[PDB]
């Protein structure tokens, strides 16, 4: 005889989520673990000689990297002699400047952030991140792709997504072939939504960052780097192709940041018997060392490793901690499906949401999950509202805004008209205005009319190798009638130029004002200071649809 | 035990076939993908969907890498029309093509728990027209945004002991069905 | 350069010049429908990578000013070259003579001394960790 | 032509919760009114001449309660004085011991103490209310009611609750008259489920002090105040008649805490112009001012009230935090619906239970909400699994556990059972073997058959009205083969003769341990201190349900 | 449809009567669900009536809530037993003796309320007043209606509350 | 009594008698199931409350105790009584004489001298604010 209790609690859709007990062995454990290296580091003659109980001579790739680029050597070993609980506190204590702290933690090795964030809880660590977070504004970032890799509905979501507040926005491809196609979408559908959003199209490395040199993409996010030797070589890099590549996306004026998250070594095979957490500090640590901004991390694609054992989403905030206290711009994933339960998700998306981090999401989808080719978003399009609802409830500025109907339509329509119009000029094959209509008024793909996909995909490649560049968009729109976009086209452009979108967190806002931690730095010192929502932004965020009014 | 090696596999002669390769577990740590559909089963309709379309269908396994994008790779580095199909034990897929960065792709089948025999069927005759040097309708996306909240730390497992079959230096073999 | 520097399109954009020596302000959308800038104009140069170098460093961050003064080797490298000194790192791409070889290339033709030499010491460790052709 | 997209989004659960824009001139602000007085005092001769601007000739009872005796008036001129920024900024640094706090909070006056928390924003909140918590230990109490008042599935379900680690359970009852039976059912299927949970039956004042008299509850929580004073008279009380009723409980050695919570005056019709939380603190002050240990707050019932508004889920907390900074036991609501959204309610719920209160909601469902009689909570029984994923997640102690169906099946069974024994033993309408089965195996009432609710609550009033106290249910259950369980009983009476359990936060665990503020102090002081989840209860919290095992 | 005709006066065991707050079939003339004022007195003395009961309306101004409006009820009505209602539709069967927030029967959600239980409410009342033991008006809940309806609710009764007049005897009124 | 006194049932349980002195060593079932003792014997005496007031004070809570202190007084005032002196103070319940009658009462017969004390504060507040019969 069964419990009816039971019964209705097997019912429910948390007990479809993957879990398992923690398997040592195989790095099957979120953080705290025994196989992990005790920190310590020898210096001699200005050269590392043993890393977290490591000698130089056993080094592989990641060590000598991390060893020679990666840790200030001329305070290691006064910061290594600390205590890590004074250091926890000195992290979450408002009083401690973020300027007194990152000379700290930059001359630390991998095993003592690590051992240091490991003494705190989840409250304590947000206390942190709103102190340690690079730019004083947070942010956010969207997915915006279909099953179809349909332009025209990139367009048009990518200029919903822009009108909604989202100042980063990513592609990506079910068709590997269409990429060049995405990307014009989403760049287009950006500025129509908002001058000033940055694009990215996720990609192979050297294909990504082709495409970019060609100039449709603003800048690139999904630079991955590993915390093994064995997972970093299955991912077709090294320490050092991946710096390179770094030096390189800067070489032509291009934001990049890196891309890891804990879990990854287990999902590929090779943890090497190491906690997800301390793996990912190998990882943060190597992006540190390469000299890049940025990095997405929180798990990110490989989720469901680090939530599947105990204390998994304490070692996503403390891995996203870890990441903003060593200097780095953080985008802290809240961007992939762990779980069928409403509940859990929205307690996993709050340890960054509350505090805020440069990217609160590093892809919130803009579209419904069924169209997110990144295999599901923590949050999707319909959720929307809210994400509004909790922004207004708790005084949180979660980087988006209540928008009407009226406004989106209109501007996914202008996003459709002025994509159509590209597609005139630069004759690829016609966006018709069924399509338009229908890129207006759809939720999804299961909206849009079939396009001619092997015609799109020819004309797609054909922009590839014939180097057809970033200004034959530009002159498109401006000889279509879409003179006003163009600008924005020339001016997202334009921004390669100067350097300034390199730094660290660095957006652009309003008339293509950059917006980075180098001036817009994070100044936290407690209670009524820095970033605080207010003024006309909290107008905003007040205003949700259905609010009655009793006057 | 269905299939046997019969030698170190050999650059094709003609330029109408296409080489299935398999990864080093495939067949014998596990018989089936990650969602019980049996191996022999995806080499048949696999199998069957190159020739329907007119091409030879050859199988090789390869041992240097778990991972299917490298596994698919060797396939088309000894495919005389350049073009193969990369699978996983636990079922993941992916049709590749000589030239290549060893991470791109022709298409690519990215969760596993999706895949059935139709769409393996649909993967080997897309596969043949592309040897052909036709543009086939790619096989429809198939993409289901809980197939990581279900099967993600499972095949993070399975993946694992896939690698166990994994040796350094030793070259691809050909494989009778 | 200081932080007070930057932005440069905002404090100092005459500081910003191209590649063929244009001006910010030389890309309007005139010129551009009329081919008077090109693409092969519109690239960022090494002096604007050394003055945000510069200004890394002022805000604390020595390591992107490192990646920055690489950064600024490289803008003479074509974009060809570039993927191809990239994929040549990747793992098992390339002997060690071919490594070496791209490091003596990016000194002798192009003075990336930082890059050449960053290139040399990945060839060392690429022995030690079985990195090169043939090692897989 | 219509957006799908929007069309999606019309149709979402949260469209369908109330919003309003901020009508200031009716109270309906969560939070920083203009209407809001300015901070102040006055004192002369040790009486206060000035409270908040307002002069003593114009204190309505509520300032007399609270300027005579819920302000240490010996620094409250000096502490008026302090930033308030920096009072704020003391709160969540870890490095500023909650006994260097207390002193100052508790020489602040209400306008005083919300200026000072609303300078945070809610992750200061939290980091500040894992410091002040009273209790080092955090706890939970649920809600055991069921929409029949069936008392046989009350038992089966608080020897659930109680076995799953509520430390306070209470009923309440859709027919008054039905109280004694709710009351007598909750305490034995407590017991039966963890000797020591304490019980309370939420009823009209003078019927509630009643029943503790018979000795068939443990303690009182809903013994409400109001923060004006047209509402306190509508809520048929003063100041003065709550201070005396406080005190009749303690005189008879029973628990209580007082109940208040943002928007009740709003609610009732009469905000006098000022915010919800500014309200609110005249209340927590009227419940320090009554020497009350503890308060229930957080807008409890009234949660419709502040969720409308912009910021009213931070005014819960903020409430919730002003309480325990003044030294009380914070009982802190998720008890009540406010949305039909998932996300919504968890993300309220978070700000309690993620640094912890002593009671981190004050009502957990434990029967599927279509059986609370309190029409609804944050967190129903359906919830349990995922709040003890939530727990593991994030290695937060949310007072729960997973447990086994074979465990509860048989405590259920039992606490059905030993309330047969009980019902049998005093000669009250028998309880079947097949209604004991059935409760055994419930979720909520429409699995029970129907009782005969007329001869229910004849016998129900006549406990009353002959004064059948608690020693015939020990009795019963004595003489009906539950000695253990009637000692259990007993047990809780000796509690009420020792006067340990009267103080701040105080529970009983283990072998009829109190445990609270005075033996088991918060220590907090930043990382690696105060209250941390591990051990046997990290242990217990980590092994959910499904996990497999490689 | 609602017509003073003087003070309300204590004649005795064979009435219940109806006490309606200040601004029921006033100012506000549907409860919180649009369900008309004329449809539910009607109802509610139909089903005092069919008991063999008289009823008896009167207006109370002393107190919006509920309770007391149907306290001052319950010490005028010959059988001891009222009905209180407020205009946004909340309901109580009260009786003389008990304390104000005490009651018979309650009926704290008004949303829920259907005109077939305001007929069932009435026919409670008479009962009670015949002094007899009535199965209670089964209980309606919904985990929802506070969503949906509380901050309605709230506003709804602030309004109400504007009609309040202290120390003003209850006036009898007639039904058109 | 301090702190370090608590919890009484632990570290002083002989401390502890009840209102016809006994310990809690007679609550046993036994001598409840032979009445023994009863309910008249099973109430928290005013030297428990008063100890417990002490150790709130030196606990830093000057108002509980207070509030004990209170309690401890009305021990001896009977169950009936407590409630009608309860509800005598709720709104419009009394005139100013009839609580005043109380407050006089509760000195002289229970020598309950600070209940008496505040029921006159609240008789005095209640004419000023209107809370006395009639006033509704
Ligand atoms: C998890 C994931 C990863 C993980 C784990 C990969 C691994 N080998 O274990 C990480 C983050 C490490 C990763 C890396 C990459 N990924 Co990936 N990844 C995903 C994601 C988000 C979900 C897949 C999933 O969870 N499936 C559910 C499980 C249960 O089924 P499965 O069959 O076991 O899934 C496996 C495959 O998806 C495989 N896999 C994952 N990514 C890629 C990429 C390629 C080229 C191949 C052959 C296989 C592969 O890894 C999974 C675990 O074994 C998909 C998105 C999607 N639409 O599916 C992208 C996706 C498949 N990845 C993609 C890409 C481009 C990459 C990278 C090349 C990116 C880079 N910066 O180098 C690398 C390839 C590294 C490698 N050796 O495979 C693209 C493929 C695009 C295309 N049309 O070809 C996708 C579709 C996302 C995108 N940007 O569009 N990926
Ligand atoms: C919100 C609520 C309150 C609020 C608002 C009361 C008000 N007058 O505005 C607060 C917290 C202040 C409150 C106080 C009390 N409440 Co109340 N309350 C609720 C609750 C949780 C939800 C009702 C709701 O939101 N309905 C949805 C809205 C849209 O419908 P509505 O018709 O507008 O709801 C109104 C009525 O419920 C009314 N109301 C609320 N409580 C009470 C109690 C009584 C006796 C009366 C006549 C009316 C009443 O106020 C609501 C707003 O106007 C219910 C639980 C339940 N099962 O319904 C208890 C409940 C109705 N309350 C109850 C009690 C006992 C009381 C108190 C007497 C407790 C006390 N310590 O004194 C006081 C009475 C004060 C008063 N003057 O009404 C009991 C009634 C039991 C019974 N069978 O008689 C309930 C059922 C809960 C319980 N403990 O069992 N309550
Ligand atoms: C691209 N991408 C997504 N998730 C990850 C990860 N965890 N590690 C590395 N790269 C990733
Ligand atoms: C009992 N009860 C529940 N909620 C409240 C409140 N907000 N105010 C007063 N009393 C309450
Ligand atoms: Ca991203
Ligand atoms: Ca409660
Ligand atoms: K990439
Ligand atoms: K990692
Ligand atoms: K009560
Ligand atoms: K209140």
């Amino acid at each position: 005889m069964r419990s009816k209790r039971f019964e209705a609690l097997a019912k429910r859709p948390v007990n479809q989520d993957g879990f398992v007990k923690e398997w040592i062995e195989e790095g099957f454990i979120a953080m705290e673990s025994p196989n992990d290296p005790k920190p310590s580091i020898k210096i001699v003659n200005g050269a590392v000689t043993e890393l977290d109980g490591k000698p130089v001579s056993d080094f592989d790739l990641i060590d000598h990297f991390i060893a020679r680029y990666g840790i200030n050597l001329n305070r290691a070993e006064e910061v290594m002699a600390m205590d890590s609980v004074k250091l926890a506190n000195m992290l979450c204590d408002p009083n401690v400047k973020r300027s007194e702290i990152v000379p700290l933690t930059t001359a630390m090795t991998p095993a003592k952030i690590v051992e240091v964030v490991s003494h705190m809880n989840v409250v304590e660590m947000m206390m942190a991140m709103q102190k340690m977070r690079a730019r004083r504004t947070p942010s956010q970032q969207a997915h915006v792709t279909n099953v179809k890799d349909n332009p025209v509905q990139i367009a048009a979501d990518a200029a919903e997504g822009a009108w909604r507040g989202f100042d980063e926005q990513e592609t990506a491809v079910a068709v590997a072939r269409y990429a060049p196609f995405n990307a014009i979408a989403l760049l287009v559908g950006s500025q129509v939504g908002r001058p000033g959003v940055l694009t990215q199209c996720s990609l192979e490395e050297a294909t990504e960052l082709k495409l970019g040199m060609l100039g449709h993409t603003c800048y690139a996010e999904t630079i991955s780097v590993y915390g093994t030797e064995p997972v970093f070589t299955d991912g077709d890099d090294t320490p050092w192709s991946k710096g390179f590549l770094a030096s390189s996306y800067a070489s032509r004026g291009l934001k990049m940041r890196f891309t890891s998250g804990s879990g990854s070594e287990v999902q590929m095979g090779y943890a090497e018997g190491k906690s997800m957490l301390y793996l990912e500090a190998r990882c943060i640590y190597i992006t540190k060392a390469a000299g890049v901004q940025g990095l997405q991390n929180g798990s990110v694609s490989c989720i469901g490793v680090p939530s599947a054992v105990p204390s998994g989403i304490r070692a996503v905030l403390a891995e996203n901690l870890i990441c903003s206290s060593l200097d780095l711009e953080c985008a802290s994933s809240n961007d992939q499906t762990f779980t069928h339960s409403d509940m859990r998700r929205t307690a996993r998306l709050l340890m960054q949401f509350l505090p805020g981090t440069d990217f609160i999401s590093s892809g919130y989808s803009a579209v419904p999950n069924y169209d997110n080719m990144f295999a599901g978003s923590n949050e999707d399009a319909e959720d929307f509202d809210d994400y509004n609802v909790i922004q207004r409830d708790l005084k949180v500025d979660g980087g988006l805004r209540p928008v009407r109907e009226e406004d989106v339509i209109a501007i996914r329509n202008k996003a459709a008209r002025a994509l159509q119009a590209v597609f005139a000029g630069m004759g690829l094959p016609p966006i018709t205005d069924e399509e338009v209509e229908a890129a207006t008024y759809a939720h999804g793909s299961k909206d849009m009319p079939e396009r001619n996909i092997v015609e799109d995909i020819k004309f797609a490649q054909e922009i590839i190798n014939k180097n057809r560049n970033g200004l034959e968009v530009v002159k498109a729109l401006a000889q279509g009638g879409f003179t006003d976009v163009a600008q924005d086209m020339l001016n997202i452009q334009k921004a390669k130029l100067t350097g300034d979108y390199l730094h660290t967190s660095a957006i652009i806002v309003g008339d293509g004002q950059v917006l980075s931690a180098v001036n817009d730095v994070n100044d936290y010192a407690g209670p009524a200071t820095g970033y605080r929502l207010q003024g006309e932004r909290w107008e905003e965020i007040k205003n949700i649809p259905g609010a009655l009014d009793p006057n | 035990g269905f299939l046997t090696e019969v030698g170190e596999a050999r650059q094709g002669t003609q330029q109408d076939e296409v080489i299935i390769a398999v990864g080093p577990a495939f067949g014998l740590a596990q018989t089936v993908n990650i969602v019980g559909i049996p191996h022999k089963s995806i080499l048949r309709e696999v199998i069957a969907g190159i020739e329907e379309e007119g091409i030879k269908a050859r199988v090789i396994r390869c041992f240097k890498s778990s991972d299917v994008a490298f596994v698919a790779v060797e396939g088309n580095r000894l495919s005389g029309s350049g073009i193969s199909i990369g699978i996983q034990s636990k079922g993941t897929t992916v049709i590749h093509q000589q030239g290549l960065p060893p991470l791109s792709n022709l298409e690519l089948f990215p969760q596993a728990p999706l895949l059935t025999l139709e769409t393996y069927r649909q993967i080997g005759k897309n596969a043949a027209r592309y040897a052909k040097r036709e543009s086939p309708q790619p096989v429809p996306t198939l993409n289901d945004q809980m197939a990581r909240p279900k099967y993600q730390a499972k095949s993070a497992i399975l993946h694992i002991k896939e690698t166990k079959y994994v040796v350094t230096g030793k070259n691809p073999q050909e494989l009778r069905v | 350069a200081r932080v007070s520097d930057y932005p440069l399109a905002n404090k100092h954009p005459e500081w910003v010049k191209t590649a063929t020596n244009k001006t910010l302000d030389d890309f309007t959308l005139e010129n551009v429908l009329s081919n008077k800038v090109t693409a092969q104009d519109m690239r960022i140069t090494p002096e604007t990578l050394r003055l945000q170098a510069s200004i890394a460093k002022d805000a604390g961050r020595d390591r992107l000013a490192m990646n920055f003064e690489r950064a600024a080797e490289l803008t003479a490298v074509p974009d060809d070259r570039i993927l191809e000194i990239y994929n040549a790192l990747r793992p098992y791409r390339s002997t060690k003579e071919e490594l070496l070889a791209i490091a003596d290339d990016l000194e002798s033709r192009y003075q990336a001394k930082i890059c050449a030499a960053f290139v040399r010491e990945a060839a060392t460790l690429y022995v030690e960790r079985k990195k090169l052709k043939g090692d897989d």
